[PDB]
């Protein structure tokens, strides 16, 4: 059985008949050790991509890198469901999302880069009662702007010139 | 960045076009990316294979470009239908659809042109200076339950008023702004007060 | 057999007869709308070439195709996050419910979040999440919002609509007692406050029975959440097809680059290598195109869900059959793994009873018209009753207005109008 | 219009066509004139050659050399000309002619 | 470098070693005439359509 | 990030610059223990021959 992966101890067991094991969609999942008869599960080692979080060259040049779905042990490091974040410091404070990282974690520039759980808003328990009403005594008259595309550039290419000229 | 959406569309076009032209400098496994050089070095029987190599890649790139252009045109057409609906409803009339014509009780919208789109200036009514009052579903007077004709039964702690639901204008409780249905034994939150009749003093 | 469209009912139409309902069947219909698809990404270099350096030295003479593909998938994922934001992140000042749930007799315990810590969801949300259920250079990005925060958005919207009504969708959440908001929603659907206030106890048992039936229906049938399951299965099947295309020769000797590089001299092994390259490129391009088309469909569905949340949940829609069949009263949002479930509360008249009518009533040669209702007759006496509920209200001058004389109007019926 | 509409009734509107090849007037060639025919017999028919174990590279540059006389000669057999063709060598201009 | 176009008088400045300057999609845009050393801009001829 | 975006300046956000993949380290082969080792040796060391 040829391949690469992390060969961990497994609780699930094959039959004494069966020697190999596949996962759903026909991928190797566990194999019984031929030397000593026990079944070791396989989990291929991490290959998640790496991304860069930046506030912009206008503000600073500091960089925070996210290695997706990789433990920080497998190269300040902050472990997140999205992945391992390096260069950003976790904070217990909550702020509105600035640079979305994922799984509720967002980063921002505050000197350095700080990562946190996004605050969904200000928790406001309405003073509800079965004989209490709130009536406005004024108004605002608010003018907002709503931008909507209606068309694009009317491009037109000719295949002959593009392909042959 | 306020017009970023529009900018996005422009970028999504321009970048695509650039990508297309950048596909003209790709060998695709051919000896070069210039047809004239290939025809000027190789014999046409053997240059045919290289021309095929170029043509296959360029045609695939062109088909991909047209496919993504069609998808972008579909999304832009959806946006244009949305804009036409908003011009028909927000601008040409007053819309009762919530948060369609901006946030708040929409009053009226003003259209403005933009290089490849429209900008709606939504003037909407947002009421904000709140006051709490003690409230009644109904008012008991001579066992009639006196429900409010058009407003809400608010109270200053002590006295009661029939105000409109979006601006505190108290007004006294009279038979003209109040209508009667049944007696005071069915309504859960009935509150006992006096409703004023104008006609009797008018005598 | 030849299908029948239904029962060939023939309404008892007449030029003077009406059917005025005398009761109601307050109901909770259910609607499920997909709002997002699985945020996936593909490493085109790793996908097409594995780890071989020779294929990586190719796929660049093919140009920026990989950049196109990963840009399209990244745009799709960002669009999924935007969809989830538009559907759910529509409310400011995340709200809370009072510790005392005295909502006029109504019972939202099944939709309100429970402290027993299933995430922070509710009973109905738990049932919905129970019902519907890397490798080769393709990964799944986690959604920006986690299910707990989506449930928190849901709870905030539910608390705002329970306590404030539609006010929290315009400005600050003006608190108003429940069964008083619903009376005003009746005012919105035509019937007066009398119906609710005199039927307050009945219109809490009707709603609770409807909620219980929704609970039972969601628990019972596995195909209740068919739309979200279809979305998940479609995404999974597209991914599985993309994976299984790897084990395809595509006109080459093998589907594994190592074997080709082993048993052939590289100058002519190049033919098999780029045959596999073209095959995998075509498979990936097809996957991306179908993902974009399905993402357009999901975006349409998510815009529909956002529009419904704005109009149904945050208001009272006068649009017919938009927020459920019947006269829409108010809606409730619930979260599901990749979608939103609306609990459209609607009013349905039922229990009809026919009377005979008249366009106007002739008194003193003046042709009185009804101010806000219909003229009906008990066969002997005439009454002015509202158009969606039987309530006699004997005819007076207060609820009728005069428009001339009893000559032009066709269906004039002679009668008397009382004078207060 | 009616040939591309595959019909004889055309109705109103606008209909398109294909390449607008504006034919370029005449043909211009701007090869540099060194005014020095390149002595190419320096390499082919000259004194004794080297050995394969120590092969020597010769250079011809800053000159106007013609391959047509080479190809037309029947003595010069065994041509392959990888990457180009003998008939099209003439119009090509080069700089690094490693012999 | 074969091809058709209009050879306008160029205004860009060249390194005394640079021969021909390209643009995006590596299309020959400017060229030095080997004799009477100067810069010329190659611009594609009218290819609109009818 | 500048190189992949092909722009000298970059804006606030997150950009997937490249891909990380763990390198395999050593290699292992496991086969059924010991052997079915033949009585071949008795042929080479037989007494009655
Ligand atoms: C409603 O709000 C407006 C402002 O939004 C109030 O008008 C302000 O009144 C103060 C003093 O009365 C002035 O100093 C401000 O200049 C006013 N602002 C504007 C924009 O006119 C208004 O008084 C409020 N309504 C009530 C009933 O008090
Ligand atoms: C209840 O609301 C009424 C409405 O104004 C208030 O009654 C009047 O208050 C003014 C002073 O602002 C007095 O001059 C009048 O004599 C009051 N009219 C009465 C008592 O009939 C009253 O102040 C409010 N009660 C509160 C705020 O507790
Ligand atoms: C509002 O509901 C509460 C209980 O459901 C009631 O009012 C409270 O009643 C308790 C005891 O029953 C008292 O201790 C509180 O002081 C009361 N508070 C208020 C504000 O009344 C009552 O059933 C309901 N009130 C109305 C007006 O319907
Ligand atoms: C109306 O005000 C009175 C004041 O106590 C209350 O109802 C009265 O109850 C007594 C017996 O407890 C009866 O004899 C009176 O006839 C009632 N008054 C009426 C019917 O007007 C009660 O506070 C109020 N009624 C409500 C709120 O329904
Ligand atoms: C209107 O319909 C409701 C049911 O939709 C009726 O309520 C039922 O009434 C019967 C007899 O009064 C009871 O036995 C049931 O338990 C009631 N059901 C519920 C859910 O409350 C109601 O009576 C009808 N109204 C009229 C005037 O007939
Ligand atoms: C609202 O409905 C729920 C479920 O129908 C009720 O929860 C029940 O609570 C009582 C005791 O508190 C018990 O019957 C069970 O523990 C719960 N489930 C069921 C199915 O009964 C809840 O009590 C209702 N709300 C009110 C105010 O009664
Ligand atoms: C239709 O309804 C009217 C209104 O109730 C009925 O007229 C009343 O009938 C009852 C007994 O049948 C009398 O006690 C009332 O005095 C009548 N009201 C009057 C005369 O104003 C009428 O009988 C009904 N018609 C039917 C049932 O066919
Ligand atoms: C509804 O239609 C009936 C049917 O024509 C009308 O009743 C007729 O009335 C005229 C006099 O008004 C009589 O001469 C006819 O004999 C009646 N027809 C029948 C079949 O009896 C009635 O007037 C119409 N009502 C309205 C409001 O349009
Ligand atoms: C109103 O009642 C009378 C029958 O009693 C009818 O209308 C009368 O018509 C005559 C002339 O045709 C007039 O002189 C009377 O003044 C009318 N009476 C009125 C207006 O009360 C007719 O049947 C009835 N009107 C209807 C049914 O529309
Ligand atoms: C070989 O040297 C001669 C110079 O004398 C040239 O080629 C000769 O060409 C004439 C007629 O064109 C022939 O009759 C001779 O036989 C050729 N000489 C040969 C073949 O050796 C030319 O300079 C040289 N040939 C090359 C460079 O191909
Ligand atoms: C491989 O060899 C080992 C020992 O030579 C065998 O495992 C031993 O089993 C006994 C009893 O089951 C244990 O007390 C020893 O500790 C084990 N040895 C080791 C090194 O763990 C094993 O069975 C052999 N594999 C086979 C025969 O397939
Ligand atoms: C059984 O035969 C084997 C194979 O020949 C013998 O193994 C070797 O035998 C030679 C000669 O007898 C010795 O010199 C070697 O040292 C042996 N090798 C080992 C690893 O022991 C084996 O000795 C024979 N058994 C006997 C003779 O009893
Ligand atoms: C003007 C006024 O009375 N406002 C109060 C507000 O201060 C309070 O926080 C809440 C009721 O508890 O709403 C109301
Ligand atoms: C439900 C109900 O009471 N319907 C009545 C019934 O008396 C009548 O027969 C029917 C038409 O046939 O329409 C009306
Ligand atoms: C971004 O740069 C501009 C000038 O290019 C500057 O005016 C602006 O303040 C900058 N934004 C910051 C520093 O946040
Ligand atoms: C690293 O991966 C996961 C993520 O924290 C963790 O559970 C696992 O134990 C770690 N692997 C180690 C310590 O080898
Ligand atoms: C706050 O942050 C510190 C350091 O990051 C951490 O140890 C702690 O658990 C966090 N929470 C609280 C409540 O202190
Ligand atoms: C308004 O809210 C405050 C806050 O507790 C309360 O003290 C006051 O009694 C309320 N007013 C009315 C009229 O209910
Ligand atoms: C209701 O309609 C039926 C027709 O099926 C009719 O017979 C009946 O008389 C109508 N009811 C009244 C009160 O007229
Ligand atoms: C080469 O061409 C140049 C063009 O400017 C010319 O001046 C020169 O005389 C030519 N050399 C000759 C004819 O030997």
């Amino acid at each position: 059985l040829t391949g690469t992966g992390v060969l961990t101890e497994s609780n699930k067991k094959f039959l004494p008949f069966q020697q190999f094991g596949r996962d759903i969609a026909d991928t190797t999942d566990a194999v019984r050790d031929p030397q000593t008869l026990e079944i070791l599960d396989i989990t291929p080692c991490s290959f998640g991509g790496v991304s860069v979080i930046t506030p912009g060259t206008n503000t600073s040049n500091q960089v925070a890198v996210l290695y997706q779905d990789v433990n920080c042990t497998e190269v300040n490091v902050f472990q997140t469901r999205a992945g391992c974040l390096i260069g950003a410091e976790h904070v217990n404070n909550s702020y509105e999302c600035d640079i979305p990282i994922g799984a509720g974690i967002c980063a921002s520039y505050q000197q350095s880069i700080i990562a946190y759980t996004m605050s969904l808003g200000a928790e406001n328990s309405v003073a509800y009662s079965n004989n209490s009403i709130a009536i406005p005594t004024n108004f605002t008259i608010s003018v907002t702007t709503e931008i909507l595309p209606v068309s694009m550039t009317k491009t037109s290419v000719d295949c002959t010139m593009y392909i042959c000229g | 960045s306020a017009l970023g959406k529009l900018q996005d569309v422009v970028n999504q076009n321009a970048q695509a076009l650039n990508t297309l032209v950048k596909q003209l400098s790709s060998n695709f496994g051919a000896i070069s990316s210039v047809l004239n050089d290939i025809l000027s070095r190789l014999d046409p029987p053997e240059a045919e294979v290289q021309i095929d190599r170029l043509i296959t890649g360029r045609l695939q790139s062109l088909q991909t470009y047209v496919t993504q252009q069609l998808i972008r045109a579909a999304e832009i057409r959806a946006s244009a239908n949305l804009a036409a609906t908003k011009m028909s409803e927000c601008v040409l009339g007053q819309s009762k659809r919530v948060d369609f014509c901006g946030k708040g009780y929409h009053l009226m919208s003003f259209p403005q042109s933009a290089p490849h789109g429209v900008v709606f200036l939504h003037v909407t009514y947002v009421p904000a200076q709140e006051k709490n009052f003690t409230t009644a579903p109904a008012i008991c007077h001579d066992g009639k339950a006196h429900f409010p004709r058009e407003g809400v039964f608010v109270s200053n702690g002590t006295h009661w008023f029939v105000t409109q639901r979006n601006f505190y204008e108290p007004q006294i409780i009279t038979t003209d702004n109040t209508f009667v249905s049944g007696n005071c034994d069915v309504v859960i939150g009935i509150v006992n007060n006096t409703v004023y009749d104008p006609l009797q003093p008018e005598l | 057999y030849t299908m029948s469209l239904g029962a060939e009912n023939s309404v008892a139409y007449s030029n003077n007869s009406i059917a005025i309902p005398t009761n109601f069947t307050i109901s909770v219909t259910t609607e499920i709308l997909p709002v997002s698809m699985t945020k996936t990404s593909v490493d085109c270099t790793m996908y097409i070439c594995g780890d071989s350096t020779e294929c990586s030295n190719l796929l660049l003479q093919y140009g920026s195709f990989c950049t196109q593909l990963n840009r399209a998938l990244t745009g799709i994922a960002v669009e999924q996050d935007k969809n989830t934001q538009e559907v759910f992140a529509q409310v400011k000042q995340i709200y809370k419910t009072p510790p005392i749930k005295d909502f006029g007799g109504f019972n939202f315990s099944q939709i309100l979040p429970d402290p027993s810590k299933p995430s922070k969801r509710s009973f109905i949300e738990d049932l919905l999440f129970n019902k519907v259920t890397k490798f080769n250079g393709l990964t799944v990005l986690p959604p920006l919002l986690t299910d707990e925060m989506i449930a928190q958005y849901t709870s905030a919207l539910l608390a705002g609509t329970i306590t404030s009504g539609w006010t929290f969708g315009a400005g600050a959440a003006l608190q108003i007692p429940f069964a008083m908001q619903m009376a005003y929603r009746f005012n919105g659907i035509g019937v007066t406050q009398n119906v609710l206030y005199e039927n307050q106890k009945l219109i809490a048992n009707q709603f609770n029975s409807a909620i219980g039936k929704i609970q039972d229906s969601l628990s019972s049938t596995a195909s209740a959440l068919g739309k979200l399951q279809d979305v998940v299965n479609q995404n999974a099947q597209a991914l599985n097809t993309l994976v299984k295309q790897l084990s395809s020769n595509f006109g080459a000797i093998s589907s594994v680059l190592n074997d080709i590089l082993s048993r052939l001299d590289p100058p002519e092994a190049e033919v098999q290598i780029d045959r596999l390259i073209t095959g995998r490129l075509q498979s990936l391009q097809t996957y991306v195109t179908q993902q974009l088309i399905r993402a357009a469909e999901i975006r349409a569905s998510a815009n529909l869900a956002a529009t419904k949340m704005s109009e149904c949940v945050l208001g009272q829609s006068k649009r017919v059959d938009f927020c459920g069949k019947g006269y829409h009263l108010m809606s409730f949002p619930q979260s599901a793994p990749h979608g939103v479930v609306f609990l459209h509360v609607t009013y349905v008249p039922a229990q009809e009873k026919n009377f005979t009518t008249a366009p106007a009533i002739c008194h003193d040669g003046k042709a009185h018209f009804p101010r806000e209702g219909v003229f009906v007759s008990n066969g002997t006496h005439w009454f002015v009753t509202q158009r969606n509920f039987y309530e006699p209200q004997i005819i007076t001058t207060d609820n009728t207005f005069v428009s001339g004389n009893c000559d032009v109007v066709i269906g004039i019926v002679n009668n008397t109008v009382y004078d207060p | 219009t009616k040939c591309t509409l595959k019909s004889f009734t055309v109705e109103k509107g606008i209909y398109q066509t294909s390449n607008f090849r504006v034919q370029p007037t005449e043909s211009i060639v701007r090869f540099p004139n060194i005014t020095n025919l390149c002595p190419f017999g320096e390499v082919f028919n000259a004194t004794r050659f080297a050995s394969v174990y120590a092969w020597n590279r010769k250079r011809i540059s800053n000159c106007v050399a013609d391959y047509s006389v080479l190809y037309n000669s029947a003595s010069f057999s065994t041509f392959k000309c990888y990457g180009v063709s003998p008939t099209k060598l003439n119009d090509l201009c080069f700089t690094n002619v490693y012999a």
